[PDB]
Parts: structure tokens; C-alpha cells; sequence
């Protein structure tokens, strides 16, 4: 049978079971041949695949289709023995997520899918045939893979010439090499987003070279030390520079030359001083300077020099006071300084009529300036765990305000004027139930009437 | 078939120049990324030279910056690597490598046999 | 002997054996479940005998 | 009734030889009982 | 005795006994 059925994975039969097989063969080999198909792992795997296809019908997967963060159809396969053949009939699928699928082979039937753009290989080593690999080389945008060993990553990852986003969340640090595993990353000329997470010690030379055409570089070392040493000066078109948990301990000196940057995030880098805003003046297009989850004693005066700030983030820091020069920036919209040792906000905040979202959570803010409420373009204000004794009645003049939070405050009075707003619902204004009763009910009943839809 | 074969192996004392080469079978060299790696006894493979596909741009490791010269010759369908008075500490076994040629089958990366160059 | 004969006759009259030998177009769910149960039965018989 | 698959040709032959030996045993026995003078 | 034999025969070739043993 092994020389005829081409199934060499039929183990030899031991004593007390080879004897009866020999007797049956002495009767006729037909029974032995028909029985041997239940001793081969290949037939067992084929039966598993067929039962998976029959059990996971097209309708069940279609109903299981979900929408991801980017608002597109996504299918999640977790711990399945394989990919059902009915899955590759979902031409409307756009993202295919595979997690903990053993010995997965991507069949040529993936070409039947046309809207597929992202492939998620979570701890799955996928082996792909030529017709399917050509389709992936032509019709795959992003590739997310998680792994523990360098060898269990696909070897055809560098063959995806149309790839745009690459997400590595493994451990690329091999044995005494400068990340030779990804030395083929230079092949990808269409790469736009890189999402390395391997606890980098020295930034790979291949990544520094390939970043000359990279848009969003996001790195996470989980607090592992990373040294730059004039590595980003080669890039000229980088816009996002997330370096969350990279243990830089300081803002790198090579980030100044990246004038094209617009988003910078250095969360959990254990920074000490951010006086480098004076050197940051090169970046005229910077609008999303993020530095939260860090430890900075105070905000330097050089923030006011930059006037293009729109997304300012210093949350979960220990900053005792806000210098008045920071308020010079007239285009802040997503300013959030939460979980900070603040005592009060200067009245210069009221000159920022362009503010949309503000978070002053976990701040010892006794009161707010009436000049702050004079702006009319506010959208959301999160105020959690703040020592507030009263709320000014002038907030009722806010019409564009969509939502506010007063949870954790030591409040006992809510102005009646707060209920006069064109846009006001239960979801937007959530406060303590006892404090909710201090307003007259004739407006609450009308609000509840319109809360349906 | 697809395979790489290189030559030029020979023990050369410090003070001269050695001209390496390669030979690609089954695929054009212009539409492919060619790499040069080095191997040493008791040491893991280290990247040396890379020439990019679709634009022919050279890439060197920080250890070998500004000393080697790599070129692609489509007439012979080969890649030429030339050093400049290589040090005895650079004595190693050089490996050719091209990954993900236009043909996409199970072997995605192809390596040469390997040539040992000795400097003392 | 009777266990071996029962297993051999179950594997002999299994339609999945016919399909496997004819491999060289839809299958019933119950047939696949029975084939999986027969595979498990053969494994238990082999480890017992 | 599926017991014949475990009986090879030699077992069937021995069964038939045993039947014939039993027949000659019965013949000799009835001869030695009825007429052994 | 006959009830025990019938029950044992049912339990021996029951379709769920194989599943229970495979789970172990």
C-alpha cells in the first residue's frame, strides 16, 4: 500500500495485531488494504479537513464575519485544526485572522477571494503554493504575524512586493547576529508601516535603511534598552514615530532632523527632561507630540515656541504646574494632561477657542477659570477624580459640547443652565445618580423623551 | 533549476586584492535581490553586501563600510564582489544569497556552495 | 478475535475507505462523524491489542 | 457469522481431514461393535 | 444476567463511549 497508495506514513504493526493481519492476508489482501487506511496519519488528517469543511459551512462563517477597527470585514480563526474550504468562498472578506492553527497550508483557492487585503498569522506557520503566493504577492496589503522563534515565521514574507503594513511581535534577536532573520526586509519597496515588537537592543541597520520610504514606524521593547546613535537621520519622509516602551530614558538627538514627522509617541520610555522642544522647532508640521506614561517634572517654556501643536499628550506624568507659554498654541484640539499633580489651570487656556477634547483626570483642580468656558468649539471634557466644590453656571452657554464627565468629583450642585444645550443626551452627560436629582425634572423628562433615537 | 555557484576562493596574504564572483541559474539577476554573507569557524553568518532589485542600490554592513565594491553584470548573469586589501581578521567563508525570485516555490532562499578566503 | 473481526468489518464497509481508494462532490456530516468515530475506535483497538 | 476470514486454507483442509477421520472412526467403531467376533 | 449482557453490549459499541475514551 505504501508503494501503491503513496502514503508512506503507515507505521509497522507490532505483535498480536500483525498476526491477525497476516491471517486476514492469507484469506485475502483486500481486507488488509481496506483496513490500512485507518492506520495512516495522512488519511486521518484528510478526514479532519473534510469534517472541518463540512462542519464549518459557508453560512456559519458568513454569520461569524465581523468588522475590525478599520471598519472592514474580518474573519477570526482561533485554534481551528485548519482553514475550511468554505472560508475561501467569502469573496467579500477583507481581513483573514488565523491564530493557533497547526500545520496550516494556504491553498490556491485563496485566489477566489478578491477583497482580501490583510493576513494575520498568529502563531501559525503557513506554507503556501505558487498560485496562492502569486496572488498574495499581488493582492495583499498588510501582514500581521506573531511568533516565538525566528524559524517559525514564514519564509515567503519577503516575497510580498505589494505589502504595505508589516507587524512583527516576536523575538527577532537571534544568536550573535544583527537581525539576520529580517535581512531581506530591503526587498519590500512598497512598505509604509512597520510594527516591530521584539525587545530591540540596537536598531537594525536594515530597518534604518528601509525607513527612507516608511510612513509609520511603531516600536515596542517592553522596557528593553534601545540605542539610536544617529539611526533616524537617513529617513526624510517618516511621519509617525511611536516608540512605546523602548527604555530610551531620554528623547533621542536624531529625532530633530525628521522634519516631516507629525506624530511622535514615546510612552513608557522613562524620560527625565524634555527641554529638547527648543531643538524641536525644526519640525514645522508636528501636531501630535505624544509623551504620556513618562516622568517629567515640569513642562519647559519652549512649548510656546511651537505653534502648530494640535494633539498634545503628557498624561500620567508628574508635572506640578503648567507654564503660561504653553497656551500660545492656538490650534490645540486633543490636549490631554491627565493623572498629573496639577493644582490649577491658568486663565490663558480660554484663548484656545480651537480646543475639542480635554482630559484633566486625577488632578487637584479646585476650580476652572471662566475664561476657559468662553470658548464655544469644545467637544469633550473628561474630569475624573478632581477636587471641585462647585460648577460655574456659565457652562450652559456651551452648545457644541458633546460630552462631559464629572465622576469622582466632590460636587453637590449642578447648574440648571446646563440643561439648555442643542446637543445633550444621557450618554454625553453621565454623573452620579444622587447629583442627577439636583436639576428640575421637567427637563429630564423631555431629555428622556428624545433619548430614543 | 535554481542554484548559486561562486568562485575566486584562494588564500591571499594581506597586501593584495581578491575578486569574487557568483553565478545565477534559472532567474535574471536584475529582477532579484542578491546578498553576500560571511561565515567563520565558530561564528555565525554575518551580512556583508546587499544589492537592491529594481534600482541597483548597494547596501553594506557597518563592519565593511566603504571598502568593498559590488556590481551586477547581466551579460554573464552574475554578481561581482571586489574587496580592498582585506584584513586577516576578515578571513571567512563567503555565502551568496538571493531570496524570493520571481518564481515562488518552496525554496524561497537560495545559497551558494561557499568559498573560503584566507588572509594572514 | 471478535473485536478484531468487528473492527475489520467496520473498516471494510466504510464508505470513506471507498472514497480514499478512489482518490487516486459533497459528503454527509453523519458519514464524516462515523468515519472519525471509526478512526478513534481503530486507535483504541490498536492500543489495546 | 464472520469467522471464516480467520481460517486459512490449511485450517479448512485440516477440518475436512478431521471430518474424514471422524467418518472412518465411526465406521470402524460400528464395525467393531456390531461384528467383532 | 440478560439485562446486564444487553447493557454491557450497548455500552461497548456506544457511539459516545469512543468519544469519552478519546477525551480521557
Amino acid at each position: 500500500i505504501r508503494e501503491e497508495s503513496s502514503y508512506s506514513d503507515i507505521p509497522d504493526v507490532k505483535n498480536d495485531f500483525a498476526f491477525m493481519l497476516h491471517l486476514i492476508d492469507q484469506y485475502d489482501p483486500l481486507y488488509s488494504k481496506r483496513f490500512a487506511v485507518f492506520l495512516s496519519e495522512v488519511s486521518e488528517n484528510k478526514l479532519r479537513q473534510l469534517n472541518l469543511n463540512n462542519e464549518w459551512t459557508l453560512d456559519k462563517l458568513r454569520q461569524r464575519l465581523t468588522k475590525n477597527a478599520q471598519d472592514k470585514l474580518e474573519l477570526h480563526l482561533f485554534m481551528l485544526s485548519g482553514i475550511p474550504d468554505t472560508v475561501f468562498d467569502l469573496v467579500e472578506l477583507e481581513v483573514l485572522k488565523l491564530e493557533l492553527i497547526p500545520d496550516v497550508t494556504i491553498p490556491p483557492s485563496i485566489a477566489q477571494l478578491t477583497g482580501l487585503k490583510e493576513l494575520w498569522l498568529y502563531h501559525t506557520a503557513a506554507k503556501i503554493e505558487a498560485p496562492a503566493l502569486a496572488f498574495l504577492r499581488e493582492n495583499l496589503r498588510a501582514l500581521h504575524i506573531k511568533f516565538t522563534d525566528i524559524k517559525e515565521i514564514p519564509l515567503w514574507i519577503y516575497s510580498l512586493k505589494t505589502l504595505e503594513e508589516l507587524h512583527l511581535t516576536g523575538n527577532l534577536s537571534a544568536e550573535n547576529n544583527r537581525y539576520i532573520v529580517i535581512d531581506g526586509l530591503r526587498e519590500l519597496k512598497r512598505l509604509k508601516v512597520l510594527r516591530l515588537k521584539s525587545n530591540l537592543s540596537k536598531l537594525p541597520q536594515v530597518v534604518t535603511d528601509v525607513g527612507v520610504h516608511l510612513q509609520k514606524l511603531s516600536i515596542n521593547n517592553e522596557g528593553t534598552k534601545l540605542i539610536v546613535l544617529n539611526s533616524l537621520k537617513k529617513m526624510v519622509n517618516l511621519t509617525e514615530l511611536e516608540l512605546i516602551r523602548c527604555d530610551l530614558e531620554r528623547i533621542p538627538h536624531s529625532i530633530f532632523s525628521l522634519h516631516n514627522l507629525q506624530e511622535i509617541d514615546l510612552k513608557d520610555n522613562n524620560l527625565k527632561t524634555i527641554e529638547e522642544i527648543i531643538s524641536f522647532q525644526h519640525l514645522h508640521r508636528l501636531t501630535c507630540l505624544k509623551l504620556w506614561y513618562n516622568h517629567i517634572a515640569y513642562i519647559p517654556i519652549q512649548i510656546g515656541n511651537l505653534t502648530n501643536l494640535e494633539r498634545l499628550y503628557l498624561n500620567r506624568n508628574k508635572i506640578e504646574k503648567i507654564p503660561t507659554q504653553l497656551f500660545y498654541c492656538r490650534k490645540l484640539r486633543y490636549l490631554d494632561l491627565s493623572h498629573n499633580n496639577l493644582t490649577f489651570l491658568p486663565a490663558d487656556i480660554g484663548l484656545l477657542q480651537n480646543l475639542q477634547n480635554l482630559a484633566v483626570t486625577a488632578n487637584r483642580i479646585e476650580a476652572l477659570p471662566p475664561e476657559l468656558f468662553q470658548c464655544r468649539k469644545l467637544r469633550a471634557l473628561h474630569l475624573g477624580n478632581n477636587v471641585l466644590q462647585s460648577l460655574p453656571s456659565r457652562v450652559g452657554e456651551l452648545t457644541n459640547l458633546t460630552q462631559i464627565e464629572l465622576r469622582g468629583n466632590r460636587l453637590e450642585c449642578l447648574p440648571v443652565e446646563l440643561g439648555e444645550c442643542p446637543l445633550l443626551k444621557r450618554s454625553g452627560l453621565v454623573v452620579e445618580e444622587d447629583l442627577f436629582s439636583t436639576l428640575p425634572p421637567e427637563v429630564k423628562e423631555r431629555l428622556w423623551r428624545a433619548d430614543k433615537e | 533549476q535554481v542554484q548559486l555557484v561562486e568562485s575566486g576562493g584562494g588564500l591571499v596574504q594581506a597586501g593584495g586584492s581578491l575578486r569574487l564572483s557568483c553565478a545565477a541559474s534559472g532567474f535574471p539577476v536584475m529582477n532579484a535581490g542578491m546578498y553576500w554573507y560571511r561565515q567563520a569557524p565558530g561564528k555565525e553568518r554575518e551580512w556583508v553586501a546587499a544589492i537592491e532589485s529594481e534600482g541597483t542600490s548597494t547596501y553594506y554592513a557597518d563592519s565593511v563600510k566603504g571598502r568593498f565594491t559590488i556590481s551586477r553584470d547581466n551579460a554573464k548573469n552574475t554578481v561581482y564582489l571586489q574587496m580592498n586589501s582585506l584584513k586577516p581578521e576578515d578571513t571567512a567563508v563567503y555565502y551568496c544569497n538571493v531570496k524570493d525570485v520571481g518564481d515562488n516555490h518552496f525554496p524561497y532562499d537560495y545559497w551558494g556552495q561557499g568559498t573560503q578566503v584566507t588572509v594572514s | 478475535l471478535e473485536h478484531f473481526v468487528s473492527i475489520l468489518l467496520k473498516c471494510f464497509d466504510s464508505p470513506w475507505t471507498t472514497r480514499a481508494l478512489s482518490e487516486t462532490g459533497v459528503l454527509d456530516k453523519k458519514e464524516g462523524e462515523q468515519a472519525k468515530a471509526l478512526f478513534e475506535k481503530v486507535k483504541k483497538f490498536r492500543t489495546h491489542v | 457469522p464472520a469467522y471464516r476470514i480467520l481460517k486459512p486454507w490449511w485450517d479448512v483442509f485440516t477440518d475436512y481431514i478431521s471430518i474424514v477421520m471422524l467418518m472412518i472412526a465411526v465406521f470402524g467403531g460400528t464395525l467393531q461393535v456390531t461384528q467383532d467376533k
